[PDB]
């Protein structure tokens, strides 16, 4: 929630 | 000249399997169906052919 | 972006565009039964 | 003529197999301590 | 099609042939 | 729902 612009899928997903 | 074809079917190393259950599936080593009220609920002897 | 919604293609993900029930459907069965290749998860 | 001989390898079996007397009741093994000497293994003759 | 069964042979007090644990 | 095994 305070760098999230990674690979997406409906939430940051991909953050980790 | 004309032939007529055969098929063997040799697998080796392995052993054949039926496992007891409703669905022949291994959804668990506690079968489904060895848990049921008609098999481990009640008597029951066989014979295989 | 309404047809990017309604195919799936970007938008949201299968856990959450199914009801609240088919997603305990294809996380409990996913032993034996699998609905989990058939949806599109978008990415 | 003449000819080769066939091989014949022998050499102990696969994990030892066959060299510990397994399952065979009659000649079991024991792992009981010293005290009530009660075998601790009881192995089946037809489990494998 | 329930080809339905009805018959349990069990035994009075309800022990099925059995067998019993084996112990050390 | 209630299935899997464990």
């Amino acid at each position: 929630g305070s760098r999230p612009f990674m690979g997406t899928w409906n939430e940051i997903g991909t953050s980790q | 000249v004309p032939s007529l074809t055969q098929k063997k079917f040799l697998c080796d190393r392995t052993m054949w399997r039926i496992p007891f259950s409703s669905n022949f599936m291994s959804m668990g080593a506690l079968t489904d169906l060895g848990q049921n009220m008609l098999y481990a609920n009640s008597a029951h002897a066989l014979d295989m052919t | 972006m309404p047809q990017w919604s309604y195919m799936h293609i970007a938008g949201q993900d299968a856990s959450e565009y199914l009801s609240p029930g088919l997603v305990q459907f294809a996380r409990a069965t996913d032993t034996y039964f699998s609905l989990g290749n058939k949806f599109r998860n978008p990415t | 003529q003449a000819a080769p001989n066939r091989p014949n390898y022998i050499g102990f079996r696969d994990n030892f197999i066959g060299l510990m007397y397994y399952n065979s009741t009659g000649n079991m093994g024991v792992l009981a301590g010293q005290a009530s000497q009660l075998n601790a293994v009881v192995d089946l003759q037809d489990r494998n | 099609q329930p080809t339905m069964q009805l018959m349990v042979p069990k035994r009075q007090k309800l022990e099925e042939v059995l067998e019993n644990m084996k112990v050390d």
